[PDB]
């Protein structure tokens, strides 16, 4: 179980660390956040009180060194950074852990919600999407345009997510005009899967980030991400039976998680309806389907 | 975007464009089977692409054999169109190549726009317009080249004859348009307005009779006449 030290918290602000979220009070001995699972990645994410716009985070995996949060009183935010001296970071987190100025990680023993919002995303693909690779952590924000927007302007500071564009060169074969316009098949499973992703597990792993940076960020082109992945594979009628079995577990706890009111902002009607009763796959994804209508039935 | 009233001299300006309309490509005659069901039959069709500018019309008669063991005809009909509207594109000398293309119907945007992927540069448009060029088939000259076609076959008309010797494009768009709708609303009236006086003749290398500039103003009134009479009675107003 690892640990993310805070310096301190000099401004008020709600903390995120992957589903949970705490109050923090301006000046509060607040000293971070203990009992961290291993062997997932972990986001963790602020909204200042006094400007609850620019929602931000540092996706990290803490087998991939010792990270700590301290507040720069400059660029006015909460910075991760790594302790490269263990020992001065171990004594750190025993000082802070006896003095009890640390949140654990609350989770319960039944609920493997994070395992399943992040079963396929890895630390090593997600630096590859935010590339800052001085820092072994990537930050994200609400802010952040994806390449693709960028198309459509600082390339530093872009989410470089997987084009997906079902009118393109790409996604539409010389002479095969309708049949790869109607049936998806070829651009899912020659372009996506066997030429870039190279693997259903890469693909998830982009489709699982791509979510969970529109729900924490409200990351309006992470949103567009993760509905262009859904309905590639919705709307190509040849599909691995494993990737239909999985994409429905996926859905099923990408909607059981969201936060009930953001439903509005964050569901593209059009792609949902589409998946769920037009699409190739629309009678392949029955726990989807059923948390969809039973929660959201107003979208459909 | 969309063409409109608002931006309707935009079909007479110097950029090559092209209107195409998929509306006489799959057509079919219904009809009772033996067993008391029904069953279509495909007749020949044809895409109309017109030049609004210089009243060029790319006539690509689409022959019943195009249909023969396909499913879906009413959606492959779109394709079809998009397919020999890019090949034509293709078969056009890049200076020849329209800047824009207006389809009649917006179910043809997706269709076209893939086909075109290639050319990047050639907007794909939609229009406001109620454009009446689905009585393409009642001009008797073009139903007569799709009805006898044994294959697919390019004709290629000029639908103004030689009126842009008299007239301005606008003028002879105009004029179409109220000959089209006219032919739409009630056309055995239209077709006896254009043929009524047997002194006025079509030249064999032309689809309209040969009116004088005072004779079109007279065809003009009395299509413009079974126009309004035919919606009094449609709507008895």
């Amino acid at each position: 179980m690892n640990t993310v030290p805070f310096t301190s918290a000099p401004i008020e602000v709600t903390i995120g660390i992957d589903q949970y979220s705490f109050n923090v009070k301006e000046n509060q001995p607040f000293h971070g956040i203990k009992d961290i699972p291993i062997g997932h990645v972990h986001v963790i994410h602020f909204q200042h009180a006094d400007n609850s716009s620019m929602r931000y985070g540092y996706w990290f995996d803490c087998r991939m060194g010792n990270f700590y949060i301290q507040y720069d009183p400059k660029d006015g935010l909460y910075k991760m950074m790594e302790e490269r001296d263990g020992a001065k970071f171990e004594n750190i987190v025993h000082n802070f852990k006896e003095r009890q100025m640390m949140v654990s990680y609350p989770k319960i023993d039944e609920d493997d919600t994070w395992y399943n919002l992040t079963e396929f995303v890895q630390m090593d693909k997600i630096r590859k999407i935010v590339r800052k690779d001085e820092n072994q952590f990537s930050y994200v924000d609400s802010s952040m345009t994806t390449v693709q927007e960028n198309e459509l302007s600082d390339p530093a500071h872009s989410l470089n997510y997987t084009v997906i564009n079902f009118k393109s060169r790409e996604a539409i074969r010389p002479g095969h005009e309708m049949e790869d316009f109607l049936d998806k098949s070829y651009y899912l499973n020659t372009v996506m899967l066997q030429g870039i992703f190279k693997n259903s597990s890469n693909y998830f792993g982009e489709l699982q980030f791509a979510f969970l940076n529109a729900m924490f960020f409200g990351n309006y082109g992470s949103s567009l991400q993760w509905h262009a992945m859904i309905e590639l594979i919705c709307s190509s009628a040849t599909v691995p039976k494993h990737m239909l079995d999985k994409l429905d577990e996926i859905l099923y706890y990408q909607i059981k998680t969201l936060p009930e009111q953001y439903s509005d902002i964050l569901l593209n009607e059009r792609v949902w309806n589409i998946c769920l009763y037009s699409s190739f796959q629309k009678n392949s994804l029955h726990n989807t389907e059923k948390i969809m209508e039973n929660k959201y039935p107003e979208l459909l | 975007g969309a063409m409109n009233s608002s931006n309707y001299a935009e079909l007479f300006n110097n950029d090559i464009k092209l209107f195409v309309d998929d509306t006489n490509v799959y057509r079919v005659t219904v009809h009772k089977t033996f067993e008391g069901n029904v069953a279509t039959k495909a007749i020949n069709g044809c895409i109309f692409t017109l030049n609004p500018k210089t009243g060029h019309l790319f006539l690509k008669i689409i022959h019943t054999s195009v249909w023969a063991g396909q499913k879906r005809l009413s959606q492959l009909a779109k394709w079809k169109t998009a397919e020999e509207v890019s090949a034509l594109v293709r078969s056009l000398p890049k200076e020849e190549q329209p800047k824009q293309i207006i389809v009649t119907r917006k179910a043809m945007l997706d269709p076209l726009e893939v086909h075109m992927l290639d050319f990047p540069n050639i907007a794909i448009r939609p229009t406001e317009l109620r454009l009446p060029f689905s009585a393409a088939m009642s001009i008797d000259k073009l139903s007569d080249v799709v009805m006898k076609a044994t294959e697919p076959q390019m004709v290629l008309f000029n639908i103004y004859d030689d009126w842009l010797d008299r007239i301005s494009s606008y003028t002879a768009f105009s004029r179409l348009t109220l000959l089209l709708r006219a032919l739409k609303t009630n056309e055995e009236s239209a077709k006896m307005i254009l043929l009524s006086d047997p002194t006025i003749t079509i030249k064999s290398y032309h689809l309209w009779p040969s009116f004088t500039d005072e004779q079109w103003i007279t065809i003009e009134s009395q299509m413009r006449d079974l126009i309004l009479t035919e919606y009094g009675r449609k709507y008895n107003v």
